[PDB]
DNA sequence: CCCTGTCTGGCGTCCTCTCACCCCATG
DNA sequence: CATGGGTGCGCCAGACAGGG
């Protein structure tokens, strides 16, 4: 829902869905495009840590 | 030997950290211990001295390397590497040109109002450069002509 | 240029049916090359009415498909975006001709 | 008809659109101005090996309704005496009388 | 293995009434 | 325009080492 102004407020779950998908979206970019091994291991580490 | 190595930069800050990593190079004229950096990671040919490590940590908007451990931080890790960057440089570089239909062969459409829709091409016309294709728009076959690249072969 | 080229059998219809593309293209093209005559074909058959001899009595069948232009002029990009998959009449088969 | 001639035509439709328009090059191209010497001759013969009944020749043509054999119209598809009764019954999309 | 020290987690009163302020930043 | 990353609380308690 915005406030007053018009500028929406928005939840914390938006953020941590979004992160999530954010970063689920580049791992699956990146096992499309065979990026090396410590690669894919930040990139399925920040899909953990998200 | 100068082999590779993978640092982590503030993503979106990626080219001014290549600019400052250049410079800084240059200030602390270890030359002989850096080749290239190509590009949110950065590329980085390289050797490992813990003095060129922390030349490199010192390079402002750096987090670290990414290995195996901080002590001794690893190389890189992939059967093809040149053919991975191969396929990043080609997904910029996508032809997606496909458009030669013959009598009976399904095409796509993805120009004008018949964009977004599938259709077979009846007759063909390559002395026009025409494809004679219908789509079926509210169940009534609608025969348009759309040019090889204003459809893409299905 | 862009013709559009109808077929019907009940010609007390296409002529709405050609008005209902005339009005979805006069409000976004504005020139529109008239909707055209063109000649239709009577298809004419017989059939012994019997089911037997006296080949004598016989009924005469035809079918009138009456054909229609429309021949939008200027491709200007929101004419056809208000013609593909926005008609009607069923029963009323449509195609471009380009 | 009878159900026993109407089983015939399905079973040589079967013959017509396996063996025939698709083993047609066996007549189509090497059974003209190509090698005319006894391979041509391999070109009429194993025609005959292919069935007899699989011709499109042989198909007659029935109707699809009653499968009635003469008095076929090609157009609505089926016999004479069940393109009327869909006439009047109104089935055929545009039959009027034709009085011209 | 039997006791001893450390290391992290889990928790701490209820209703109300105003106020002020909610992501830069930028090629 | 749209995305991308302090240093003043105190007790209980059980799990994890750490001797013992």
């Amino acid at each position: 829902v915005p406030l007053d102004g018009g500028r929406f407020a928005t939840s914390d779950l938006n953020d941590l869905y979004r992160r999530v998908i954010n970063r689920n979206n580049r791992l699956k970019r990146l096992l499309d495009l065979a990026a090396p091994d410590i690669i894919v291991r930040n990139e399925k580490r920040m899909l953990q840590e998200a | 030997k100068k082999r590779w190595y993978v640092v982590q930069a503030f993503s979106g800050f990626e080219g001014r950290v290549a600019t400052s990593l250049r410079e800084h190079i240059k200030l602390h004229n270890m030359e002989d211990l850096f080749g290239e950096v190509m590009v949110g990671y950065v590329l980085v040919q390289m050797v490992m001295n813990d003095a060129s490590w922390h030349l490199v940590r010192s390079v402002p908007r750096v987090m670290g390397f990414i290995g195996g451990t901080s002590d001794r931080p690893a190389p890189i890790s992939d059967k093809e590497v040149d053919a991975i960057m191969n396929r990043l440089q080609q997904v910029g570089d996508k032809p997606r040109p496909k458009t030669l239909f013959e009598p009976g062969e399904m095409v796509r459409v993805n120009d004008g109002p018949f964009a977004d829709f599938n259709g077979v091409v009846e007759e063909v016309d390559y002395e026009k450069s025409r494809l004679k294709v219908s789509v079926s728009i509210f169940g009534r076959a609608t025969p348009v002509e759309l040019d090889f690249s204003q459809v893409e072969k299905a | 240029r862009i013709r559009i080229r109808l077929k019907a059998f009940d010609h007390r219809l296409i002529d709405q049916a050609t008005a209902e593309i005339v009005e979805t293209a006069k409000r976004t093209g504005a020139q529109v090359r008239g909707p055209i005559p063109l000649p239709t074909r009577k298809e004419r058959f017989t059939v012994l009415i019997s089911p037997h001899v006296n080949k004598d009595a016989r009924d005469q069948y035809e079918i009138r498909t009456h054909l229609r232009l429309v021949d939008i002029v200027e491709p200007t990009e929101k004419t056809v975006d208000a013609l593909m998959r926005l008609d009607l009449a069923a029963g009323v088969d449509v195609q471009i001709s380009l | 008809a009878k159900q026993s001639m109407k089983a015939r035509e399905v079973k040589r439709v079967a013959l017509a659109d396996k063996y025939f328009a698709k083993r047609a090059e066996l007549k189509a191209i090497i059974s003209d101005v190509n090698a005319s010497d006894e391979d041509r001759w391999n070109a009429v013969l194993k025609l005959q090996t292919l069935p007899r009944d699989s011709s499109p020749s042989r198909q007659r043509n029935r109707c699809r309704q009653t499968g009635r054999p003469h008095g076929f119209l090609r157009k609505f598809g089926l016999s004479r005496i069940k393109v009327r009764e869909a006439a009047m019954r109104g089935e055929i999309p545009g039959l009027k009388k034709a009085s011209w």
